[PDB]
């Protein structure tokens, strides 16, 4: 069911099993380096369920560059590409105890043998304006659309105006369970019978 | 503006449209100059020689083994190899390093020689290149890239114990089958003011420059003799940053 679909849950704590198999996966993890999750929280998520092949796009900074690429490792992805926004103003200039940041990273890993993404359609820098604060820019969701049109996809660690067609977004500051695809909204209540998402 | 849009569309990288790409201090780059000892230079084939050979221990290591990657239409390094040099042995205990890695594997494998070598990654430094001169100029992709790439890193690496730059380096995408990297990286590192005993090992008769000793298998000439190097950094001059005046 193509348009926006979000779950406000602990992504901790909420069985992915239910939201079947996802063309890419997207996470901007609260790393700790607010409401964070412990490295080894990271590392325990269920990503593996998320997908049998296709993409993973994961958010670093600090000394999650490694960590990220540990947990990526872990969870069966390899890394293959790096994609890093160049954070602007609007006029198009620039705006970590050694050197100025001018960018933040994403790492992309793959998983499986995807087949009929649109590879090489975009390059690996990202110019666009900084928006609020721990806000990504918009135009990874095109990106993204233009590598894998009109499949699943699912964004963890999502607030309520990362919410897009095609995706289903989870984050515990989303405005409670909007549900439309059919097989979800099943396995979602028989795995949840009273609405509730506990241990 | 959708600048990832407008590059599907017109080939042109959104790095193309950045902009600039009231305060001076370059009283620094002057100190620099002054501190800068002479070049020294060395041709060595860097597989068949013993390391240990480079005296003294160095503050600064700036590592630009030459990657395959680097000659897509065109005797390279592979991480094997590279991981196997012994980089640890000459440097000093409280030192950095620079390591091109290309936009490959090395930003993997790359890590995993800082920590083997026994360094913490501090910054993340990218060579973003622009294609304002080439936007119909389309990019034979890795097998396993998702995306054309576009940049190349340099991992800052620190063992032992910002300012005015930032981490990017913008410039044109160079000629085909030109390996050089941009000499911006010369400027953010000789600003860190991290002592002067700086090697580039892989460099060429092109990237020799004061404060510098350049080691590399395609050098034509060597001027190179520990002795007289040691001789730059006996005392008074043992501690000295690089960025201070020269003692009397
Ligand atoms: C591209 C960048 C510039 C973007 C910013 N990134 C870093 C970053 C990422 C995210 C955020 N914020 C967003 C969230 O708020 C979303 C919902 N959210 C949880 C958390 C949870 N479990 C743990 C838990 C739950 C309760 C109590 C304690 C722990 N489960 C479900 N959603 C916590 C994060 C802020 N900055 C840098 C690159």
């Amino acid at each position: 069911l193509f348009p926006p679909q979000w779950i406000c849950c602990d992504i901790r704590y909420l069985d992915v099993s239910i939201l079947g198999k996802f063309a890419v996966v997207m996470a901007d993890p609260p790393w700790d380096i607010y409401g964070t999750l412990t490295d080894d929280e990271m590392r325990r998520l269920n990503i593996p369920v998320l997908q049998d092949d296709g993409f993973l796009f994961l958010w670093v900074t600090g000394r999650a560059m490694e960590l990220g690429r540990e947990c990526l490792n872990l969870w069966g992805y390899e890394r293959v590409d790096e994609i890093i926004w160049v954070k602007t103003n609007q006029l198009q200039r620039i705006i970590g105890h050694w050197l100025n940041h001018g960018k933040e990273h994403c790492l992309v890993g793959v998983k499986g043998n995807p087949q009929g993404f649109n590879q090489g359609l975009d390059c690996d820098v990202i110019v666009a304006e900084v928006r609020s604060t721990s806000h990504k820019p918009d135009e990874i969701y095109g990106m993204i659309e233009r590598l894998s049109p009109g499949t699943r996809k699912i964004e963890l660690f999502g607030r309520p105006h990362n919410v897009q067609p095609n995706w289903i977004t989870l984050g515990n500051q989303l405005d409670g369970i909007h549900l439309l695809d059919p097989d979800v909204v099943a396995r979602f209540k028989q795995r949840y019978p009273d609405g509730i998402i506990s241990k | 503006n959708d600048y990832c849009q407008h590059f599907v569309d017109t080939g042109h990288r959104p790095q193309n449209f950045i902009r600039d790409v009231r305060e001076l201090i370059r009283l620094k780059d002057e100190l620099i100059a002054k501190s800068n000892t002479p070049p020294m230079y060395l041709q060595a084939d860097i597989e068949a020689f013993d390391i240990r050979e480079l005296t003294p221990k160095f503050d600064v290591i700036l590592l630009e083994p030459p990657l395959e990657e680097y000659y897509r239409e065109t005797k390279c390094w592979t991480w094997d190899d590279i991981m196997k040099l012994e980089i640890d042995e000459i440097a000093a205990p409280r030192s950095f390093i620079f390591l091109w890695c290309g936009s490959g594997e090395g930003l993997d494998l790359g890590r995993v020689c800082l920590r083997k070598w026994g360094y913490r990654r501090c910054e993340d430094i990218c060579w973003i290149k622009t294609n304002k001169n080439n936007p119909g100029k389309t990019k034979t992709l890795d097998p396993k890239a998702v995306f054309q790439r576009t940049k190349e890193h340099c991992l800052m690496g620190i063992k032992g114990t910002a300012n005015v730059d930032i981490d990017l380096i913008i410039t044109e995408e160079p000629e085909i089958g030109n390996i050089e990297k941009p000499v911006e990286i010369f400027h953010i590192i000789e600003h860190f003011c991290l002592g002067r005993r700086r090697l580039h090992l892989f460099g060429r008769d092109s990237t020799i420059r004061p404060g510098w000793l350049t080691v590399g298998p395609t050098l034509t000439n060597s001027n190179y003799n520990a002795e007289t190097y040691a001789s730059y950094f006996s005392a008074p001059n043992s501690y000295l940053t690089g960025c201070t005046e020269e003692i009397e």
